[PDB]
């Protein structure tokens, strides 16, 4: 029941290394920190607009 | 047809009727049955007297009074003198049985009062004198009702029968966790509990072990008014079910 | 299900609230008869008009196992570093649940109990005050020996009994992790009995109560080290965890305070706490 | 050998830990399993069983007696009269606190779910009456009048052949869970009882009679954060 | 001979994580606590009735 | 290295533990296995073998002699006369206690199963007799009379060419297992022997003669909870 | 995504620079209206002619998890080796984030927070000065007990409460690796709240603020060892690591210094540091 | 048992470490997840939001 | 090269759990105790007879 995942390596000069995970305990709280999710959505803070603001257009018209 | 208030129970050469019952409680969901070949340990053939043992034994009935605190009986010991059940229990090291317990109490539309009727498994009672130990004669009078006390004290090696702690260090209002019914004089004239053999071992000695205790405790006191029949008894009749006995020898006590 | 096969569960969530509408009818879900011995299986939607709620709550920690399977202290015992002459150089404990108040009330909520047990034991030491308390005392090893009902009791800190040619023993050095064992369902009967309304003798006499059934044997404790010039005292705390549990016949929890570890005695207490008035805020 | 590296946590004894350990008695043939009726596999099964409440809680005298369980009713009692009142803190308020449900609650710090108070009339069979069974959610204060009580969640119980009527108390809360302990934020409101009409009787009947109240947890009930109870203690070991 | 099972996680906003088990000892007594069986049957205590009591009906008739 | 986390139990020495360990002599060529007759693979094989009981247990004088093993019978002994009696505590009662079965029992705390007492007549070939071999289960007390004994589990042994008769004692118990140690709860009842008729002989024959009793465990016997025996001890090491 | 399933990520790199050419047109990417409440999504290529750059940079360490999931000290507590008579022989801590300055500012950057937590605790000991400081003191074991809101407080270094028949406890010997636990999302509400602009009472009164919501229970600390002739003092540092984190509603970071662990009070500080002139080098 | 050999690093507490640990509350049923608007999953989302600068910075 | 075997459990009310074994050392002497072989043959001690003694028959004839 082992999980294989990808290690944080770095941009190589013009790669994929893996690591292994086995969860030892019966409680998900006991698991490692969720450090590899680089997901984001600034939209809700940077643009909470009802009417979509198109950059090349004037903001007011 | 068939009003669910009316009931007829027949066991051996015995029938009890009631025209004001409130269903019947099968202890822990289980109807009594015989010890099976998987669960057995005593290798000898059991004697199963069927109708001769498994029938309705009416024990000495007690009087309910306005201030009367409560009563208990101990099984199988209460039946140690009841006919051939008693004899079989006397001549055998081991015995096993379930029971149909039927408590009777009738009064009138004009009377009021409510009793808890409960079968407590392993109701191991405390000594009144916390320092000392209790003893059999203050634990059971066989077929005669042992009374609960309103008074917080008793004679040498008597049980602490103070009703609100049910003789065993707990809240009497929680006794309801055990197989129980209530005879509320407004509603019904009888209670019926069908108790299975509840114990940690397949058979046991009929004298040494009081497998369960029947407690009848008045939560709402008996009352009536100006000249309306004073005497109102409570009668307990019980029938052994699926009774079988192992290990036969001489007449037994010691 | 198999209480010994731990990694094999059953996910059972709590019941959802179904939406109720208004009603005007002959069916009466909240009118019943307590006398019956039955508990009302009413849901709020039988009395009010409810919305639809999805209860993903689970009755997790109230499982008999999660409730009992937390390691509790049942007793602690004390013994000094000494010679054959010193009675206090070793000690023993007759194994029993009824010695402490907390685990006893938990177990006693059930009449009959069948489980395996994890025993952990925290043995702690301290220097006795003495002119010699200055002393280079080396690491102390300890011996815990189980003597099952029938075997030889150790009469001294130093006798043949401690050989343990057949009794189970644990040798433990200080500084290390606490000693731990697992125990099977050790009883002669099909379940442990927290209560016995009965007698040790067929003639309705001898010992009354649970004591009669719960003959578990005993734990003997000693230091394996020879004594240093100044005495050192050790105290062993025995911890119990009921694991792989099964329980039968629920009881009311103990209202009255416990008095004896030997018997079920109590002195009568009030049913509940008193309040100012029957109409309270 | 295999290059192991010990992490924090190593060699501690956590009371709640769930690890494998060696058995001190190898290959022990355990006593064969038998049936035994009445298996409890979850404490909520006990909380779901009806206990009777000590609502007649006025004095130490009646609390160490059977009076505690019986609420006294009377004939010719005026219409809007209050029978009783208290705030709903199951496991904390003396009325429900040490019942089966209350006791189970006291080994936990968080509760959730609906409660059902089953009101049983133990008066004369020849006697009659109607009562308003109320539950006011928090925020407003305890219902001072039958009209105030009426405005909240309620049942009007008409006593008759079906002895008992159940007041089903809904889980109405901001949060998914409340504390077992009394807490201002997790307040649960007030359950009160009132004469909707009155208790009436015939000629040679008793004037005062009694009602009694059972309480238990409905199928949506649950408990969290396991803890030791305040209900039991000792100074020394027992002997 | 490894066993894979499910970890206790929690209700997610509108999941399955696993853990591994290998029994090291020859005696079932040595095994982890049976903590994941949330099974129940209040019926035996809440309803020990011979005749089935239907909620919408009167208890007595 | 591989993140290991040490649990409780770590570094203890449990006497009953079952772990792998390094051998101090690697690749040792062990002496090749040969047959050898009489392999014991389970101590119950020994308990199942017939030993002779010291029932003639009256005095230190006879206990440190062969008398201990022979029970004395006599001609013209009246009919209901008792030969012997004792309660069945195998491994605890002096009569069976230190026999092969008894000795095996004494390394354990729990026993179970049926026992068989083989009665052998070692009187004159020309002699005759009938005996009641009884086993009374507990609860009633020891059988005081041949009639009391008769009521329980019994064999009436007629002595003749087949020298010996076996009294098979059934496992009749509340529990699946009894203690090896004498315990009031795990009491096993009483085995007694009686003249069913009498020992009769011809003219120049000896009047007193002897019976002897073998005991062993039947195929349903077993033992649990391994322990040290009280039967052996020392103050110091031997030299 | 599942914050508890650690070994399951999402690689999201930073945005590349696209090449811009000269322009002369009616489209105005850098002329907008702040009033809108909108932030300009301008890129340098809208104002300058840029080259093509490939940004393989990733916003790794600024993830809420990598930011909060570094184990911080929240509090330390002290206790001596002693008898029932000695008040100082044991100690306790009501669990709270707001006691220290550093982790508090980090967590408080978000209004609502939901996470699991790794608690590590460094317990350290020292010899008290005494005529007896010469003393052979054996290895000290320690007990940390969590008492959830409602359970029995230990009144002495030596009472029934320390049995822990149901409370979680850790027993730890000195010299070993620091004790460590994981904690679930313990709250009654769907997320922890670092701020509560509200009251403990429906009548707009009682306790104001976050205190009202954050009832976490407490940690009791003691030595398990009996006292050696000279006293030894121990001090326990409780460390917290928010793992499996989710965060809602970002806030401005705390400008003013913290005053009370109980409330959000501050005394007014300047918006920024002052400088020499509005035209600075 | 299985011949383990402990490496350097053993038993240290590194503040930034990422290891599994036992939970002190087993099988705890966590409060069910709800929506809540405004989820921050990366601090750069905050740095990308417009603040107003104290450029008129001349005096206390 | 792992071995899977059966754990000692117990008679269940009207089961099979497993454990894993890997031998770490080059010498069979180093292995765990042979505790699970409940085999027996009392015959050699209880019945060493040349002529088979049938129970229902007389021992001598
Ligand atoms: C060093 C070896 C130690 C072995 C210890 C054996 C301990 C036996 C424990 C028996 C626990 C019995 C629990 C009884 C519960 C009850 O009925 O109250
Ligand atoms: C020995 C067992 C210890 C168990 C410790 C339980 C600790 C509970 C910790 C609660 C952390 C709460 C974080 C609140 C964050 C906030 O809103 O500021
Ligand atoms: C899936 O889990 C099976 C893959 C192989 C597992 C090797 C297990 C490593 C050693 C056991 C870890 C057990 C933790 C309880
Ligand atoms: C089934 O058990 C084989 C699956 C792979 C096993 C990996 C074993 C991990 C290391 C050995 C544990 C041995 C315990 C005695
Ligand atoms: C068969 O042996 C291969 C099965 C998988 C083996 C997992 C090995 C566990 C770790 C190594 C133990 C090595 C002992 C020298």
């Amino acid at each position: 029941g082992a999980q294989v995942s990808t290690q944080k390596t770095g941009a190589h000069e013009t790669s994929i290394i893996h690591y292994t995970n086995i969860n030892y305990y019966k409680d998900a709280a006991s698991n490692s920190a969720n450090r590899q999710d680089f997901t984001q959505d600034p939209g809700k803070f940077t643009e909470p607009m009802k009417d979509v603001m198109i950059k090349t257009l004037p903001a007011l018209n | 047809g068939y009003s669910d208030r009316v009931r007829s129970i027949t066991l051996g050469n015995s029938t009890i009727t009631t025209q004001e019952c409130a269903n019947v409680v099968v202890g822990y969901g289980e109807w009594p049955e015989y010890l099976s070949d998987n669960e057995a340990t005593a290798e000898d053939q059991p004697t199963q007297p069927d109708v001769a043992t498994c029938r309705f034994y009416t024990l000495d009935s007690v009087q309910w009074e306005n201030g009367s605190p409560g009563w208990w009986w101990k099984f199988p010991d209460a039946l140690r003198d009841m006919g051939l059940f008693g004899q079989n229990m006397y001549y055998h090291y081991l015995g096993r049985a379930g029971y149909t317990i039927h408590v009777q109490c009738n009064a009138s539309k004009f009377h009021q009062g409510c009793i808890l009727v409960v079968c407590v498994p392993e109701a191991e009672m405390g000594s009144a004198q916390t320092s000392g130990v209790v003893n059999y004669e203050h634990i059971s009078k066989g077929e005669i009702a042992s009374r609960f006390t309103t008074t917080t004290t008793a004679e040498d090696h008597g049980v602490q029968a103070a009703v609100w702690n049910a003789g065993m260090g707990v809240g009497v209002g929680n006794l309801t966790i055990f197989p129980h019914q209530w005879i509320n004089l407004r509603t019904n004239n009888s209670a019926t509990i069908v108790m299975p053999y509840v114990n940690s071992v397949p058979m046991d000695n009929m004298y040494r072990h009081h497998n369960f205790t029947l407690m009848i405790i008045p939560f709402v006191p008996l009352d009536f008014s100006a000249g309306a029949s004073t005497y109102v008894p409570i009668t307990v009749t019980v029938a052994p079910m699926c009774a079988e006995y192992n290990g036969l020898r001489l007449a037994g006590h010691q | 299900g198999d209480v010994q096969n731990a990694v094999e569960g059953a996910m059972v969530r709590v019941a959802d609230t179904v939406q109720t509408s208004a009603t005007n009818s002959e069916r009466v879900p909240n009118l019943t008869a307590v006398e019956t011995g039955h508990t009302s299986q009413a849901v709020p939607g039988d009395t009010m008009q409810t919305r639809h709620v999805i209860n993903n709550h689970v009755r997790s920690e109230s499982t008999i196992e999660n409730f009992l399977a937390r390691s509790a202290c049942v007793f602690y015992l004390e013994y000094k570093t000494g010679t054959k002459e010193d009675s206090n150089s070793f000690n023993n404990w007759v194994i029993t649940t009824r010695r402490v108040a907390q685990l006893r009330r938990k177990l006693e909520m059930f009449t009959y109990l069948r489980f395996d047990m994890e025993i952990t034991v925290v043995i702690t030491s301290s220097q006795d005050q003495s002119t010699s308390q200055n002393q280079n005392a080396p690491v102390l090893t300890h011996q815990i020996m189980y003597v099952p009902p029938g075997g030889p009791i150790p009469v001294s800190v130093d006798d043949y009994s401690w050989q343990t040619s057949t009794n189970p023993s644990i040798f433990w050095t200080e500084g290390n992790a606490p000693a731990r064992m697992s125990i099977p369902f050790i009883s002669i009967g099909n379940a442990y009995s927290n209560f016995y309304d009965g007698w040790s003798h067929f003639s309705q006499a001898g010992v009354y109560g649970f004591t009669t059934l719960n003959n578990m044997g005993q734990l003997f404790f000693r230091h394996v080290n020879k004594p240093n010039p100044a005495a050192i005292t050790s105290v062993a705390r025995i911890y119990f965890k009921p694991k792989h549990v099964r329980a039968w016949v629920p009881r009311p929890p103990r209202l009255c305070p416990y008095i004896n570890s030997t018997n079920v005695n109590f002195e009568p207490k009030p049913v509940t706490e008193v309040r100012t008035n029957i109409i309270t805020t | 050998g295999l290059p192991t590296m010990n992490t924090p946590g190593s060699n501690q004894f956590l009371t709640s830990d769930d690890f494998q350990s060696p058995s001190a008695m190898p290959q022990f043939d355990v006593t064969p399993e038998m049936h035994i009726p009445g298996e409890v596999r979850n404490l909520m099964e006990i909380a779901e069983v009806d206990s009777v409440m000590p609502i007649n809680n006025d004095s130490a005298a009646k609390v160490s007696s059977m009076e505690a369980y019986r609420v006294e009713l009377s004939t010719n009692t005026n219409a809007g009269t209050q029978v009783f009142g208290f705030q709903l803190n199951p496991g904390a308020e003396s009325v429900m606190n040490r019942t089966l449900m209350g006791e189970i609650l006291n080994y936990y710090a968080h509760w959730s779910g609906s409660i059902k108070i089953t009101f049983v009339f133990c008066g004369s069979a020849m006697t009659t009456g109607k009562f308003l069974l109320s539950y006011a959610p928090p925020g407003a204060g305890a219902p001072k009048t039958r009209k105030d009580a009426m405005l909240g969640t309620h049942v009007v119980w008409d006593v008759g052949l079906q002895s008992s009527c159940v007041l089903c108390i809904p889980w109405i809360s901001q949060t998914h869970y409340r504390f077992v302990e009394k807490d201002p934020y997790t307040n649960a409101g007030f359950v009160t009882c009132w004469y909707q009409t009155s208790v009436v009787s015939p000629a040679s009947n008793q004037p005062k009679c009694y009602m009694m109240c059972m309480v238990s947890a409905c199928n949506d009930f649950s408990v969290r954060m396991l803890r030791d109870t305040k209900f039991i203690e000792q100074t020394s070991f027992y002997q």
